[PDB]
């Protein structure tokens, strides 16, 4: 039975493929038998017949993709819309999300209509291999159907992965935070949508002071990870766009290493793409006040006398990399090396928008002057390219190579009277 | 088709028309489907065609604030000119009284070296009767923005005075522009440095001095707000990268228009007023001075030596030979 079946079903893919006639009436209904029957036929206990049924019923797809697409994506869709075994879903929903884009106009709102239950009810599957399907599928999809959708549309199908956020799998929260910003990206008002979604994740989180579940925290940091690069250019305001900035701040000082790393690299994304509204007021003096362990005061995000960035760099060399002595390396067993690499690219990228950030003390305040005698200084953070790991031996050659470009730009090549005052200023 | 036409000129318009009047952008969507028709209709083609030009004439005024409709306006002019004299004239008032309003309020899109150059070569194919008066010419140019703490509402007010500038300085004359001036109450205090600060935060609210006053502390007045902007002003945050090089080629163009004003001597009394301006204190800080302007000029060597070229050039042509300025340039070792 096991041989039979693979010869059974390259028979029929032969045969629809080698047929002269593709208009009669009566291949229309044998093409709709092939196409179920290796969907069926992608879902057995043997790989060898699995993966037969794979490879040709993409190569029936390819010979009558030119002639006979829209019943391809009229049979790949039945498939989708019941709800089967995973691997007979997945075969069906990444074969259709790779067509969707050769749907003509015309059948585009009645597909989509379609696809709005077919949508929401795959974000129910926990299955992790059927999420990663549809993690692909949704940025195919909603790149051609987007267009076509109603204004409460898209709230249904965002509201339908938001509450995927706070799912203990990964795979289940990384499908749905880039399912969200993807179907925002891909829609008629796309600065409405990222507002929208933007006052969502903010709501979800923005009572820091509450009490969050870890899995909430992980997924709604990711999320805004893959929204800040569509921010740069109702829009988007200064006001949440700060409030991102302070949530991923506040972040940073979790205890699970997880939301640490999570909160870095939406930091670092927030530097290597700030949105406009954002930087400006990331580098002004007023700044957010117009509008391991830290051991000391080393300032606010809202003071009013130092740009904001001046104090997110003294959290992270506080943090992550320096303590209260001068030459002294963080020891490895409190922070990892993935948060040391993470943390140097952070002060990195900073440093480029405000190089002035990089000189300035540790502490804003000193702090006890017997255990610690001498004032150790945010710089010190370049002893790390002697690290025994090479990703923040890399890191820390990336800092101040930046460093070096930033210096020589906001100066506009005049070095020494720059360093001159940032000497008197600072005291580096 | 055999005697039947399939599509008509009439119907085209009014695809381009349902097109333009929806929420499309008019850069990808309107233009490129008017250029083809514009071209047939003027460049290759008594009753019927002539409702049909009147017709996308008045299609294109709606979008004259775009540059890519006044090459348009060039070629409908350019044949224009050719086939009745007459027509030409009228054409070109109706879009100097349209356009010129639209400079003064800093609604046309040139904040380009293309778009500026474009409207450039629109002036000089207007038929010369449309400008003549130099009265709306003035008017439109010694104007305020908005505000000056945007750089794109600061580029476009600077590259209408540009545009007016170069109108004024090569199809008139200084005699006639200055009496203009001088009937008209312009004041040299219109964008003195008092206006220019209340003008960067965002707030939109004497002697008879001759006319070649006012022109040169007018022109003197944006070499040192270009100056000020381009070397105070982060790259990344304020301005952009295309911002940044607009900067100094419309600083580049305005040096240059001073150079060829001192240089010709077709301009004696506006130099003669210039030199002196150039050689007066602020006023109690009111304008600009030299020292000022000398210092956002040095500044500039190590960043923009082409530059800093042309304002050597333009403190030659004011007797300005003082060695705290030349000694520092041609690096004098002392």
């Amino acid at each position: 039975t096991k041989k039979d079946r693979v010869n059974h079903c390259l028979t029929i893919c032969e045969n629809i493929v080698a047929q002269s006639v593709r208009n009669s009436p009566e291949f229309q209904k044998l093409l709709g038998i092939a196409m179920e029957l290796f969907l069926l036929c992608s879902d057995d206990a043997e790989s060898d017949v699995r993966m037969v049924a794979d490879e040709c019923l993409n190569k029936v797809i390819k010979a009558l993709m030119d002639s006979n697409l829209p019943r391809l994506q009229l049979e790949l869709y039945k498939e989708i819309k019941k709800n089967g075994a995973p691997r007979s879903l997945r075969a069906a929903l990444w074969r259709f999300a790779e067509l969707a884009h050769l749907v003509r106009p015309q059948k585009c709102r009645p597909y989509l209509v379609n696809l709005l239950p077919c949508l929401t009810r795959t974000s129910k599957r926990p299955e992790e291999s059927v999420q990663e399907t549809l993690a692909a599928a949704v940025p195919k999809i909603m790149a051609s159907f987007g267009n076509f959708a109603n204004d409460n549309e898209i709230k249904v199908l965002l509201k339908a992965f938001i509450a995927n956020l706070k799912s203990s799998s990964p795979t289940i929260r990384r499908t749905a935070a880039g399912s969200a910003v993807s179907i925002c990206q891909h829609s008629r008002r796309t600065q409405y949508f990222y507002s929208w979604l933007l006052n969502v994740l903010l709501g979800l989180l923005v009572p820091v002071e509450d009490e969050h579940s870890t899995l909430l925290i992980l997924g709604v940091l990711l999320t805004l990870r893959y929204l800040v690069p569509l921010l740069q250019q109702v829009s988007p305001s200064a006001e949440q766009l700060v409030q991102v900035y302070e949530l991923t701040l506040h972040h940073t000082q979790h205890q699970d290493h997880n939301v640490v790393t999570g909160a870095l690299e939406l930091l670092q994304q927030l530097f290597r793409t700030p949105p406009p509204e954002l930087l400006q007021t990331l580098t002004a003096v007023g700044g957010i006040g117009q509008l391991c362990r830290i051991k000391g005061d080393i300032g606010q995000s809202t003071d009013d006398d130092s740009a904001p960035l001046v104090h997110c760099v003294r959290l992270l060399s506080a943090s992550f990399l320096l303590t209260g002595g001068k030459n002294v390396l963080v020891p490895d067993r409190d922070v990892r090396v993935s948060v040391k690499a993470l943390a140097l690219s952070c002060v990195g990228a900073a440093v480029a928008l405000h190089p002035e950030s990089f000189f300035s003390k540790l502490y804003k305040v000193p702090l006890d002057t017997t255990e610690y005698p001498e004032e150790q200084y945010v710089s010190d953070i370049l002893n790390y390219i002697d690290h025994g790991d090479p990703q923040v031996r890399g890191a820390t050659a990336i800092l101040c190579g930046t460093l070096i470009c930033s210096i020589l730009s906001r100066s506009r090549f005049h070095v020494g009277d720059w360093m001159g005052t940032i000497r008197t200023l600072t005291g580096n | 088709y055999h005697s039947k036409q399939i599509i008509g000129i009439p119907k085209i318009i009014q695809l381009c028309d349902g097109i333009m009047a929806s929420g499309r952008k008019a850069v990808t969507h309107a233009i490129p489907a008017l250029q083809p028709i514009v071209h047939d209709l003027f460049v290759l083609r008594g009753k019927e065609l002539e409702t049909q030009k009147e017709v996308v004439v008045s299609m294109l005024l709606r979008l004259i604030q775009y540059h890519q409709v006044l090459e348009m306006f060039i070629l409908v002019l350019q044949q224009c000119h050719k086939e009745n004299e007459d027509k030409w004239k009228r054409l070109s008032r109706q879009i100097a009284d349209i356009i010129l309003p639209m400079l003064a309020k800093q609604q046309m899109h040139i904040d380009s070296h293309e778009a500026l150059g474009v409207l450039n070569t629109l002036f000089e194919i207007l038929a010369p009767s449309s400008l003549r008066p130099v009265d709306m010419l003035l008017r439109s140019m010694f104007v305020t923005p908005n505000t000056m703490a945007s750089v794109s509402t600061v580029q476009l007010w600077i590259s209408g005075i540009l545009a007016i500038l170069r109108v004024l300085i090569s199809q008139s004359t200084e005699d006639i522009v200055l009496s203009r001036i001088q009937e008209l109450s312009f004041s040299p205090y219109l964008i003195s440095c008092t206006v220019i600060n209340r003008l960067r935060d965002g707030d939109s609210t004497q002697i008879k001095n001759l006319p070649e006053e006012t022109f040169s502390r007018f022109l003197l007045q944006l070499v040192g707000i270009l100056l000020e902007d381009i070397v105070t002003k982060q790259l990344k945050v304020e301005m952009s990268e295309q911002q940044h090089t607009f900067y100094c080629q419309e600083l580049g163009t305005l040096l240059m228009c001073l150079i060829h004003i001192f240089k010709s001597g077709m301009f004696r009394r506006i130099t003669a007023a210039a030199t002196r301006l150039f050689r007066s204190d602020g006023c109690g800080g009111s304008f600009y001075t030299l020292d000022s302007l000398n210092l956002r000029a040095r500044s500039m060597i190590t960043t923009h030596p082409a530059l800093v070229l042309l304002w050597c050039q333009i403190l030659l042509l004011v007797n300005h030979t003082d060695y705290r300025w030349w000694a520092e340039v041609q690096q004098t070792p002392k």
